[PDB]
RNA sequence: UAAGGUGAUAUGAACCGUUAUAACCGGCGAUUUCCGAAUGGGGAAACCCAGUGUGUUUCGACACACUAUCAUUAACUGAAUCCAUAGGUUAAUGAGGCGAACCGGGGGAACUGAAACAUCUAAGUACCCCGAGGAAAAGAAAUCAACCGAGAUUCCCCCAG
RNA sequence: AGGGUGACAGCCCCGUACACAAAAAUGCACAUGCUGUGAGCUCGAUGAGUAGGGCGGGACACGUGGUAUCCUGUCUGAAUA
RNA sequence: UUUUGUAUAAUGGGUCAGCGACUUAUAUUCUGUAGCAAGGUUAACCGAAUAGGGGAGCCGAAGGGAAACCGAGUCUUAACUGGGCGUUAAGUUGCAGGGUAUAGACCCGAAACCCGGUGAUCUAGCCAUGGGCAGGUUGAAGGUUGGGUAACACUAACUGGAGGACCGAACCGACUAAUGUUGAAAAAUUAGCGGAUGACUUGUGGCUGGGGGUGAAAGGCCAAUCAAACCGGGAGAUAGCU
RNA sequence: GUUUAUUAAAAACACAGCACUGUGCAAACACGAAAGUGGACGUAUACGGUGUGACGCCUGCCCGGUGCCGGAAGGUUAAU
RNA sequence: UUGAGCCUUGAUGGAAGUGUGGACGCCAGUCUGCAUGGCUUUAAUGUUUGAUGUUCUAACGUUGACCCGUAAUCCGGGUUGCGGACAGUGUCUGGUGGGUAGUUUGACUGGGGCGGUC
RNA sequence: AGCUUGACUGCGAGCGUGACGGCGCGAGCAGGUGCGAAAGCAGGUCAUAGUGAUCCGGUGGUUCUGAAUGGAAGGGCCAUC
């Protein structure tokens, strides 16, 4: 009696592992009340089918947009800025939708504030190349151009 | 009857023989039990009067295929 | 088929026949009370008592048919529990009991033999029990052989007391 | 051949050898029709709680023996040309 | 007939007639007999059917040794001066007979063991439902009233109607004797006898079944029989006995 | 009161009474391979087993043997 | 909780001063950790493997109560309560077991038994 | 009393005594041994009791056997329990 596991369970569970477990606790509670099923070699493939076309296929899926930053290998035109300040230094701050302005054409257009650097935003030159949220593992790159006017 | 409805075991004739080596007649007979089993596929429990080995048979070739005979078989169930 | 006939003890009576419906023989039919598996219920066999449908210039009542159980199927119904199962009625099919031996299986003695007796024997006999056929069962190699080969099963003669 | 006929019958009677016969119902053969039914080729697949094993019994001419082979009540349990 | 021995007062037989016990099958050996003879003979089956075919096989012509093996020899033992068993006599297949073996094995006969049935119409116990006990005695408790006590106690009449209570027919039993004992009767008759409102008695129907029932217990009773019923089968049990 | 129906009716059996011993109820015990059932529609003032056998006065010693009851050390000890 | 193995972080094989429990410590040591201050002898976990104990519930028991099939003291399904991996049963196994069963329980013998003998 | 292992191994003409199973006596042969200068004597004890068939089984030896073949198990043979 080994039978995989559907559910998570105590001592053994793992939504899928292959467990060798008493007959009874199967045959008497786990099966019959959905938690796992005989081991049939019928299912072994039935249950790895998966462990195959997905923990080594949708974790490939995941992978058709490098970086997501493809042929934006090149920074993009500066249509305007972000904006300055204290004549000569800066001054002012990115509203809750204000970091596009200059990359405000584009990709796709949106508007949200996922901020990534929890400081007080350095007050220097301008252009910088840190990262944003374009995804929970890759990143971008891109520059700022001030406005003269 | 003293039947497993899964395996036919029924019971059966045999001797004691002692030291002395002296034959009794006598009789072994299956380890019955019914049990309540789960079906699932008829939402019930269907309970059998099995043989454990009976047991260990519905526990490998399942139940919606023990339960398959019988019903193929005449039996009731 | 026919010139004789109506079985016997068993005559007699009243009759039927003789060239084709006397009788006799044979094929196929009809009729086939009651009891008996017996099956509408019951029951001390050959008896008692029903329900439902019918049916009568006298449509009271009394005659006629159908109503057992079980199994497979089907239709219609339908709980605890709302679906669903269970249950329920109805219908069509089938079974049921009897009977020689042979046959397959389930179970299975003892006297007796061993010059007592217990392993052993009698014996897988007698006997009970279930099932089937004209036969049954068995059967086309995970069989033998022996370094050559054979080629299912069944039965007979040998091998061999 | 056999039987009967007032005693022992080839030739008295019934028979016998032989040669023939059925409107009907059936048996078995074939030749056909009906309902089925599947045929042939290629490419596959090739019988697991099974084989084996411990325990207890039973079958094998074999009485557990040094005892292979088979069946299985109980507990277990492979390989896959 | 049995016996050391039977006229024997030991068995058996009333008498006649009919019946009534050493068989059959297959092996196996020996004798007789017949064929063929270092050979003899076929089985099943085939069949042109008592022929013929079939020589599968059996016995014999070669023994010794546990055997490997050797071989008119061989085994024994290192080997035997030797020793044991063998070489020197014909077989085989029918037929009849004499024995044996396996079968009921010359015929009849147990008490019994085992299997499967039939019996609680007699009887034991129990269940249901029904019936019966003439007549005559004794006179418990309780009650009433008197007398009694301080009041109870106590006490007398009467009332009442208990009891595996008394006597005694019916009914149920069965202690004694005689008769009977090829009976009137396979357990009685007669004269006496115990119980007789009770653990009583009886009708109808029911339940319990054989290593079982039931038993106020005798091993009693279970259909004229019971230390294990009756019928049928195993079964021609076995019988070193008569 | 019962008994050997058919050779024994008794001093035998039974008896009320006594004791011992089992049983907490799905009782013990009993029929029964089981299911079912009696015990009991009872429940320890009950139900079974055993012996004694109204009643009166009583019922002593013995636990080695046998039997039975209890014992969570050790010795010995089955399948496995 | 507990016997034993493996994996590990602490024992055998960013200095000096103002400060602490346990200890075979060669008999009188030094440590093993505790604060700070410009492959083999040792303790806890993760565990793997058996033993013991609590509890759980989900097999299994219910000769409690109820609902339905059902006008039903059977049965079955369902609900609920109590119990519970115990009890019970199958196989195997040691013990007890005249309750039952099959038998044995010699011969000689101045009858038999006893004695005696073989 | 000295030296010793003849309380030897294979055999055995020929006799006894038994229904039989068996038991007994035995010179002589071969090998090899002890004692004796030698002839020679020794196959237990003056003789006659001091015992237990067969089966099963154990132990040593021994290829005799050994189920396809080679081995092995088991069987035989001799020794002994
Ligand atoms: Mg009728
Ligand atoms: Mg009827
Ligand atoms: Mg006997
Ligand atoms: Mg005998
Ligand atoms: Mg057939
Ligand atoms: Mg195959
Ligand atoms: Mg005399
Ligand atoms: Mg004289
Ligand atoms: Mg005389
Ligand atoms: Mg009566
Ligand atoms: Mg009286
Ligand atoms: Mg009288
Ligand atoms: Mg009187
Ligand atoms: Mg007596
Ligand atoms: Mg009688
Ligand atoms: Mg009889
Ligand atoms: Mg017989
Ligand atoms: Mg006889
Ligand atoms: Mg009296
Ligand atoms: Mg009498
Ligand atoms: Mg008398
Ligand atoms: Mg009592
Ligand atoms: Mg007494
Ligand atoms: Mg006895
Ligand atoms: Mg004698």
């Amino acid at each position: 009696m080994q039978v995989i596991l559907l559910d998570k369970v105590a001592n053994l569970g793992s939504l899928g592992d292959q467990v060798n477990v008493k007959a009874g606790y199967a045959r008497n509670f786990l099966v019959p009340q959905g938690k796992a099923v005989p081991a049939t070699k019928k299912n072994i493939e039935f249950f790895e089918a998966r462990r195959a076309e997905l923990e080594a296929k949708l974790a490939e899926v995941l992978a058709a947009a490098n970086a997501r930053a493809e042929k934006i290998n090149a920074l993009e035109t500066v249509t305007i800025a972000s904006k300055a300040g204290d004549e000569g230094k800066l001054f002012g701050s990115i509203g809750t939708r204000d970091i596009a302005d200059a990359v405000t054409a584009a990709g796709v257009e949106v508007a949200k504030s996922e901020v990534r650097l929890p400081n007080g935003v350095l007050r220097t030159t301008g252009e910088h190349e840190v990262s944003f949220q374009v995804h929970s593992e890759v990143f971008a790159k891109v520059i700022v151009n001030v406005v003269a006017e | 009857s003293r039947v497993c409805q899964v395996t036919g075991k029924r019971p059966v004739t045999g001797n004691n023989r002692s030291h002395a080596l002296n034959a009794t007649k006598r009789r072994f007979l299956p380890n019955l039990h019914s049990h309540r089993f789960w079906v699932e596929s008829e939402k019930r429990f269907v309970t059998l009067r099995v043989s454990a080995k009976g047991m260990r048979v519905i526990d490998k070739k399942g139940i919606d295929t023990v339960l398959a005979e019988l019903r193929a078989r005449g039996e009731k169930y």
